[PDB]
């Protein structure tokens, strides 16, 4: 609805409401989150190497490919995986 | 402004137990390019000049 | 490999394809010297004549073919590829040869 | 009209320095990217590698070390040099002419593209034959 003369002033600055917004954002990022997994049993020791291209020696892979162990459906078997990896995931633990 | 990310990839599921999935990135079918964005040359020039106006 | 006269044969070299890649084909007479018959994918130099099919470069996960159609028996000719892929170093060395042996 | 010449000893004794020159017909040495090709009987052809003028000497990382490619801008020729021919080295050899191209595929500036070569004329060769 529209209005003739009544005039009011406003400020940006010391605005409420986008608190509440900047909270309520946050709260349903984190109730979007409970009802899925967990990655807890992949903290593990990676086998790395670089993918198969033909590689200039100064540029650096922005790929690196890693093998590791993981446990299977059961408790007794555990499997040998491989998957993909960017550079800025991985770090060196510190021959192999 | 468009961006884009041109390498092909395919997903990858491996079990961790009882009913838990999880997604690898398995091979990748094509050449290794790099991904990025494009925008107009004019246009970015003629709003900074307004920008400066 | 053997087919009739005047007929098309299908001649394929080396590893399967795995990125965007340039394929060189060369030809060789017995007792003579080597011979280019294909630069590019499907590109050949003026003087040759046509009826060389080539394959295209931008299928993902093939094999490098190469069709002689209408062929003849002066076309005996031992053969050689030549790939160069975006993803794989340089071949320093060249494909199998595959005799083509005419009716 | 360009023609060539390959021209060799032939019969080197093991643990050798061999030698090769190739003369030319017409097209100067300055002009097009030299080739030397290696061929035993039955084998496919093993490039040994290119040469030009301003550092376009890039060589098989194969041997990379007892051979030297070179060329002669006084007598217009193209000169081999080995050390240390052993018998492996029993093939018929071949210089050679190429022309060069570019591939793109995708960005151009981010060197997403690449060279290649092709030898689009042929010597004659010369079957060299290493023996004591
Ligand atoms: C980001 O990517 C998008 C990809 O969709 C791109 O949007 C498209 O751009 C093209 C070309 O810039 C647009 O095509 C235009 O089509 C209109 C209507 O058909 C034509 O007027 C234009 O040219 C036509 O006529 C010319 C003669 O005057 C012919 O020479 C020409 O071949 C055409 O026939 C023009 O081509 C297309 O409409 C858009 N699509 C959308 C959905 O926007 C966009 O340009 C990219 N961003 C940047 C900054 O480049
Ligand atoms: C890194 O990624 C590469 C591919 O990008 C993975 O290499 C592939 O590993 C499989 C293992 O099963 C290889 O398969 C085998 O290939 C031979 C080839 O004939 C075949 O005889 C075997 O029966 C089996 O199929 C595959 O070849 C290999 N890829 C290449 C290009 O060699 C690899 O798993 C990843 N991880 C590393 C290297 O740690
Ligand atoms: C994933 O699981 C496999 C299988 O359990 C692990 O392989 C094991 O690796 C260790 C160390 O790499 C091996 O120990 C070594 O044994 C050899 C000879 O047995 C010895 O010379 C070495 O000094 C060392 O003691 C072990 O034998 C090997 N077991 C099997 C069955 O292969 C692997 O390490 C796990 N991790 C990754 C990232 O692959
Ligand atoms: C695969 O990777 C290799 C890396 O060894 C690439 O080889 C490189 O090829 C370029 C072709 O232009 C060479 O560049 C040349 O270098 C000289 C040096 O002065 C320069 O003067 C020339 O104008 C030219 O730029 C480069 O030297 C060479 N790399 C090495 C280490 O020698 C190859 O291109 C890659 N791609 C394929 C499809 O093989
Ligand atoms: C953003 O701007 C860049 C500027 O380079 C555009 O890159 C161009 O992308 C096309 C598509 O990959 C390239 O075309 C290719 O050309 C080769 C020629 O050998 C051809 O064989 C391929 O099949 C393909 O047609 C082109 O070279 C490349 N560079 C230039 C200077 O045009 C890019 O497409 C723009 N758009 C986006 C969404 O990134
Ligand atoms: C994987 O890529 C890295 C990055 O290029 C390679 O690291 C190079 O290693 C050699 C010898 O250790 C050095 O001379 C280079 O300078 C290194 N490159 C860089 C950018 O530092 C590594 O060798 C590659 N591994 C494989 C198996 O290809
Ligand atoms: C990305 O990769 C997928 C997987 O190879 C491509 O999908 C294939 O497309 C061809 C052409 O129709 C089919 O013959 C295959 O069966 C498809 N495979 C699958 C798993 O669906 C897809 O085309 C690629 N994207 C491109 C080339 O742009
Ligand atoms: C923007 O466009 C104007 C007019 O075309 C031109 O004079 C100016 O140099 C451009 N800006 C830049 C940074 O080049």
């Amino acid at each position: 609805i529209h209005l003739e003369n009544v005039t009011e002033e406003f400020n940006m600055w010391k605005n409420n409401m986008v608190e509440q917004m900047h909270t309520d954002i946050i709260s349903l990022w984190d109730q979007s989150l409970k009802p899925c997994v967990k990655l807890t049993p992949l903290c593990v020791t990676l086998q790395c190497t670089n993918v198969t291209n033909n590689i200039t020696d100064d540029m650096r892979g922005e790929l690196k490919n890693c093998s590791f162990n993981m446990t299977t459906e059961l408790r007794d078997k555990k499997q040998k995986v491989y998957s993909l990896f960017y550079r800025l995931d991985v770090v060196q633990i510190n021959s192999n | 402004i468009n961006c884009t990310r041109p390498n092909n990839n395919t997903r990858k599921s491996i079990r961790i137990g009882p009913g838990q999935a999880f997604y690898a990135t398995g091979d990748i079918i094509g050449d290794i390019r790099q991904a990025h964005c494009n925008v107009s040359k004019a246009t970015w020039n003629e709003t900074l000049g307004k920008v400066v106006k | 490999v053997s087919v009739a006269p005047g007929q098309t044969a299908r001649i394929t070299c080396g590893e399967e394809s795995l990125g965007s890649r340039s394929v060189i084909w060369y030809q060789q007479r017995p007792g003579q010297a080597p011979s280019l018959i294909i630069y590019n994918n499907n590109d050949r130099p003026s003087g040759i004549p046509d009826r060389f099919s080539g394959s295209p470069g931008s299928t993902f996960g093939t094999t490098a073919t190469l069709t002689i159609t209408s062929v003849e028996a002066g076309d005996e000719a031992d053969y050689y590829c030549h790939i160069w892929d975006s993803r794989r170093p340089t071949n320093w060395v060249f494909g199998e040869g595959t005799t083509l042996i005419v009716l | 009209q360009v023609h060539l010449q390959e021209s060799g000893p032939g019969l080197v004794k093991p643990s050798e320095t061999l030698s090769l020159t190739c003369n030319v017909s017409g097209t100067l040495v300055r002009d097009n990217y030299w080739s030397w090709i290696r061929q035993p009987l039955g084998k496919q052809p093993e490039w040994i590698g290119y040469v030009h003028d301003s550092g376009d000497t890039n060589y098989n990382p194969s041997l990379k070390s007892r051979v030297h490619l070179s060329l002669d801008k006084s007598k217009n020729l193209v000169s081999l040099r080995l050390t240390g021919v052993t018998a492996a080295d029993s093939a018929i050899y071949y210089c050679a002419t190429t022309k060069h191209g570019r591939r793109i595929y995708g960005v151009v500036a981010f060197k997403e593209w690449f060279t290649y070569f092709y030898m689009d004329v042929w010597g004659k060769g010369t079957s060299v034959t290493v023996s004591s």
